[PDB]
């Protein structure tokens, strides 16, 4: 599985 | 972890594999660019080809090993729960290592797959071209100083903002359970201006923790934009010069962009990685900190110089020579101070605890050598507080039971302690689920279903006792008759400590204690009509 | 359904303050994604001429400063937006604390605190994201999308084609697999709920487990829980995997029929080198944008759905009755019960009282006996303007006591409670409590006509220091002392004491009720024994809600 960023507010 | 260490190194495999495998679309990518200024269509099918297979069997294998990894690891989660869990339930939490597994898992797969896609991107690139490599590796950290200063900065404050709500809420909460005080007192305003003097303080850090942000947000794209730009000038320059092509150079650049990616995520997810470690060996310190065959009991005790004490010293004993005996057949009752704890003598019955000294070996064998699972049904009783579990009526009232009792079984050891009228009246028969920790039962109730618990099993000793304390005055009267009534006074010993003088009355020889051991004792007339404790108790 | 419109409308109201951070929030925004929209244009069109300075030099710069413009906003918007949320979730708070305190009791004997700390802890965050994150996330999203796809059209107008035939492809999929993964969320949430009831209940009941020897069976339970929550880990676990393997298999057959259209495409002569790399940059950067506007508009209807269970506590109307005006400056003192009864709204027809009737006069010190089933604190409760008869009538100075005003009566009439309750502030708070303003020689006042100053005075800095949280340092024995301290501070006209005498001295009972506010102060006191006899001007048992 691969890293997943957080959305950017 | 170690029984499990064949599948994960099969694991270990894999992903290696796969760290290879997808490193085969930004290389052909470059060999794609050296074919289109160089114009057969043999090579560009085979490029084609082998880029396709590459990328579809490292798609395959990251699956499959991602499936091992994840299901060795629940298998490793449940084991450690359940001995936990086991281990706690023995010694006399649970919820913090079901919430640190999880986490540590991921961030350990996490770190696993990155790490060693970073070690192969580099590997590739300093096989590629030494130079870029070079430059690309000095100037790596000089970009990636101040980000990490700017992120600490932003995180504090977060979590200061974070600490502050809490309170505030706890501030509200506590305010919110005293209602009618509240009420009484009209204080209603002084709440309102209490929470308002809370929210007060985090509007300030806000404004901070926005500037925070939006600054974090600018370093990282400068830094993110200079990077690249530092290795394009040098690439370019070395493109112009013809020492190197324009595709090794296409395939550098795509490599490095991903090897620049792999570390920042590895720096990313290191620190919860080093939280949960660190936590988990809370809880493995927390963690770490044969019997004679029975047959038959015929219900005679006896003890000489017999001691108990307090686990948390052996200077606590409660008891000091006694010298306590119950005849079979016959049923006798225990007085004393009340600071004495001579309920303790109860627990030394059940063989909760060794003896500290001497002996208490009954029915001709010792009281520790018997096996523990058929003594525990033999010589147990009603307990001091009488509580109904959460599972069912039909399985409260015969817990801890080997073998389940039949329906009539059931109704004939309720109807013999009074709970049959209990079972009848009750919704459902006995198919109905008692509340958890006895949230709705009631003190009759409960009285009864620990003495249906207690007789089911056919004891051959009695230990019961403050159940009637729990239990209302008709109810008392109800088990004292039913004990006078039994078959040839139950044909068994009761050594039952009884609360009030009335089940005394009729007790085979009465006795009291006092400094550890027994002081005075008889029958419960003599005893009340001469200078023994009884009658001085009735007097009084 | 119109109740989401009307939750969207309520929620965009409660947000109407912000219009000066909005503006610029949304003026930041668009500049951003005007900027990020055109930088791969420019870069197709400085590598067709590599292949006149003047040009490549305007390109450039052009570059540069649509990058740098852009990099500025796509900070400017995110602390603009952090700003508004944090405002937004400090002014809901607020509102949502000073809409329970006006609730009756009845809400109070209901609901379980847990909910109350829910909504006041995280259903007040998940509400306040709706503007600040989820409707800006969607808008940008959408956007650069449309614009990419308006680049992408303009550079040629057969290769998008393929794209708009391949996205629902991709539509469906991250629909199908976040329907899925929300489900299985809960369901995991479920299990892990029930298995920690099974420790709980354990822990609640150890002493018979341990009588018993159970042990081995509460163990195999637990067993039997986590085996059971481990699969649906398992299934989650094995989701994601599929998911991901799919996603990577298309993208690489989407990018191939791509390089093999655009190649053939250009070889023919209908393009250029740079045009097929603006477009294959467009065409990469498009899906990312198309799943998370699916995402984010799947995560929006949590948030609104919390702030439906939010202002449904807000919205609720409550029971008191009509308020009062009425301030006399000397009462009297004289209370009187007519044919009193009362049945508890959480137990209804079960009445408690059953006409009761009685007569208090300002030297008669009336005490009440007989246990009743504990009902003697229901007589008191009703007596503060706590709860309302549902039969006949309670007045003070012949009118009735719900006529007077809730400040003004709380200060002639006080009662002390069974178990006293106390605050996590200083002594001196907590003796003042309710007080507009006090001075420390009426604490000092207060305190020694309670004898508390014995355990107080030796404390250091005296009444200034932190009382533990809920009176956590204090004896129970001074903890009774203290509440009757907090009484006599108000000076009342009519006092009530519930059975103070039973853990405070018998002699200071006797003190407290015939002290300056118990010489001619109405005084009721409760009584389990007969120990209220020896100074009772006019005894009243009552029973089965009758009076003797």
């Amino acid at each position: 599985r691969r890293y997943q960023k957080s959305t950017e507010l | 972890l170690g029984s499990e260490t064949r599948r994960l190194s099969l694991f270990l495999v894999l992903v290696v594999l796969s760290s290879l495998g997808e490193m085969a679309i930004p290389f052909f990518t470059g060999r794609l660019t050296d074919w289109i200024l160089q114009d057969s269509a043999d090579t560009f099918t085979r490029n084609l080809t082998l880029m396709s297979i590459l990328t579809i069997a490292s798609a395959v294998l990251e699956f499959v090993g991602d499936g091992i990894y994840n299901n060795t690891m629940g298998h490793v989660h449940s084991h450690l729960q359940g001995e936990v869990f086991g281990a706690v339930l023995r010694q006399e939490v649970t919820e913090d290592t079901s919430t640190l597994s999880d986490s540590l898992s991921e961030n350990l797969s996490l770190f696993l797959w990155y790490l060693v896609r970073g070690l192969c991107l580099l590997g590739i690139m300093l096989w590629g071209s030494v130079s870029l490599t070079m430059v690309t590796l000095i100037t790596l950290p000089l970009l990636f100083l101040l980000p990490k200063k700017v992120g600490k900065w932003y995180q504090l404050l977060e979590v200061q903002v974070r600490e502050s709500l809490a309170k505030s809420s706890q501030v509200a909460i506590e305010a919110l359970s005293a209602m009618p005080t509240v009420r009484s007192f009209a204080n209603e305003e002084g709440e309102a201006q209490k929470f308002r003097e809370k929210l007060q303080e985090i509007k300030t850090l806000n404004q901070k923790e926005a500037v925070a942000y939006a600054v974090n947000s600018w370093t990282t794209s400068i830094s993110g934009m200079l990077l690249k730009v530092g290795i394009l000038y040098i690439g370019g320059q070395l493109v112009t010069s013809g020492a190197v092509s324009s595709g090794n150079l296409v395939t550098f650049v795509l490599y490095q962009m991903q090897f620049t990616q792999a570390v920042e995520v590895l720096l990313s997810i290191y620190p919860r990685v080093q939280k949960a470690v660190g936590s988990s060996e809370k809880i493995f310190e927390y963690l770490d900190r044969g019997l004679l065959t029975p047959l038959h009991l015929e219900g005679l005790v006896q003890f000489q110089d017999v001691s108990f004490a307090y686990p948390n010293r052996p200077d606590v004993l409660v008891l000091q020579g006694l010298t306590f005996t119950l005849r079979p057949g016959e049923v006798t009752a225990l007085v004393g101070p009340n600071g004495s704890g001579k309920s303790t003598v109860a627990a030394l019955l059940q063989n909760l605890y060794q003896p500290t000294g001497g002996q208490l070996l009954l029915d001709g064998k010792p009281l520790p050598q018997y096996e523990h699972r058929y003594l525990h049904r033999q010589v147990a009783a009603v307990g001091q507080e009488p509580q109904v579990f959460g599972r069912s009526l039909q399985e409260n009232i015969a817990y801890g039971l080997t073998q389940k009792p039949t329906m009539e079984e059931i109704t004939a050891a309720a109807v013999k302690s009074g709970a049959h009228s209990f079972i009848s009246g009750l919704p459902q028969g006995y198919d109905t689920e008692v509340d958890e920790a006895g949230s709705q039962l009631s003190g009759g109730q409960r009285q009864a279903v620990a003495l249906a618990r207690a007789l089911i099993r056919k004891p051959c000793v009695l230990i019961l006792d403050d159940a009637t304390s729990a239990l209302d005055a008709n109810s008392q009267l109800q088990v004292e008759q039913l004990l006078y009534e039994s078959p040839e006074r139950y044909s068994r010993s009761v050594l039952l400590i009884t609360q009030h003088l009335s089940l005394v009355e009729q007790a085979d020889h009465i006795l009291f204690l006092e400094g550890g051991a027994i002081r005075e004792g008889g029958t419960h007339q003599q005893l009340m009509e001469k200078k023994g404790c009884y009658w001085a108790m009735v007097q009084a | 359904q119109v109740n989401n419109k009307v939750l969207m409308w309520r929620l965009l109201k409660l947000s109407r303050p912000d219009l000066p951070l909005l503006v610029a929030a949304f003026f930041f925004l668009v500049l951003a994604v005007l900027g990020e929209t055109l930088i791969p244009h420019y870069s197709g069109r400085v590598i067709d001429i590599l292949g006149d300075p003047h040009a490549f030099a305007s390109a450039i710069f052009f570059m540069c400063l649509f990058s740098f413009g852009s990099s500025l906003s796509a900070g400017c918007r995110g602390g603009c937006f952090t700003y508004t949320m944090s405002r937004i979730n400090l002014r809901i708070r607020e509102q949502l604390f000073s809409s329970l305190l006006r609730q009756d009791l009845g809400f109070f004997q209901e609901t379980k605190t847990g909910e109350l700390n829910s909504r006041l802890s995280s259903d007040t965050t998940l509400m306040s994201n709706w503007l600040p994150l989820n409707a800006n996330v969607l808008l940008r999203s959408l956007v650069k999308v449309v614009g990419l796809y308006g680049f992408m059209l303009s550079i040629s107008p057969r290769l998008t084609l393929l794209s708009l035939l391949h996205m629902p492809f991709t539509i469906a999929a991250e629909k199908v697999y976040n329907t899925r993964h929300q489900e299985v969320l809960r369901e995991i949430q479920d299990a892990v709920a029930r298995a920690g009831q099974v420790v709980r209940e354990a822990v609640g009941g150890l002493q018979t487990v341990r009588s018993f020897g159970a042990e081995e069976h509460e163990v195999c339970r637990y067993k039997e829980a986590l085996e059971q929550c481990r699969q649906l880990y398992w299934r989650r676990d094995l989701e994601r995997a599929l998911y991901l393997l799919v996603r990577r298999v298309l993208h690489l057959g989407v990018q191939m029929l791509m390089l093999s259209c655009g190649l053939q495409q250009m070889q023919d002569g209908e393009l250029t080198q740079g045009s097929l790399l603006s477009f294959m940059i467009y065409q990469e950067s498009v899906g990312s944008y198309v799943q998370t506007l699916v995402y984010i508009y799947g995560d929006m209807l949590s948030n609104v759905g919390a702030a439906e269970k939010v202002f449904s506590y807000m919205d609720r109307q409550p029971n008191l009755p009509s308020p009062g005006t009425l301030a006399p400056t000397t009462l009297q003192g004289v209370v009187k019960f007519q044919d009193v009864s009362f049945a508890y709204p959480n137990r209804p027809d079960r009445p408690v009282l059953k006409g009761l009737t009685f007569t208090l006069r300002p030297g008669e010190v009336t005490a009440l006996v007989g246990p009743n089933g504990s009902g003697k604190s229901t007589v008191a409760a009703l007596l503060q303007n706590l709860y309302q008869p549902t039969g006949g009538q309670v007045l003070l100075d012949e009118k009735p006591i719900s006529q007077y005003e809730h400040c003004y009566l709380h200060s002639q009439v006080v009662s002390v409670g069974q178990e006293p309750v106390l605050f996590s502030g200083s002594v001196r708070n907590n003796i003042a409590y309710g007080l507009q303003s006090c001075e420390d020689d009426k604490v000092m006042a207060a305190a020694q006509a309670a004898h508390a100053d014995d355990f107080i005075q030796e404390m250091e800095h005296g009444i200034y220091t932190d009382v533990g949280e809920k009176g956590s340092q204090l004896a129970a024995g001074q903890k009774q002392r203290l509440a009757i301290a907090r009484a006599l501070v108000r000076d009342p006209r009519v006092l009530i004491l519930d059975e103070a005498t039973s853990a405070l001295d018998v002699q200071c009972e006797q003190a407290l009720q015939d002290w300056n506010s118990r010489g001619d102060r109405t005084v009721l006191v409760i009584a389990h024994r007969l120990q209220t006899v020896q100074r009772a001007h006019q005894i009243l048992v009552l029973q089965e809600g009758k009076l003797q």
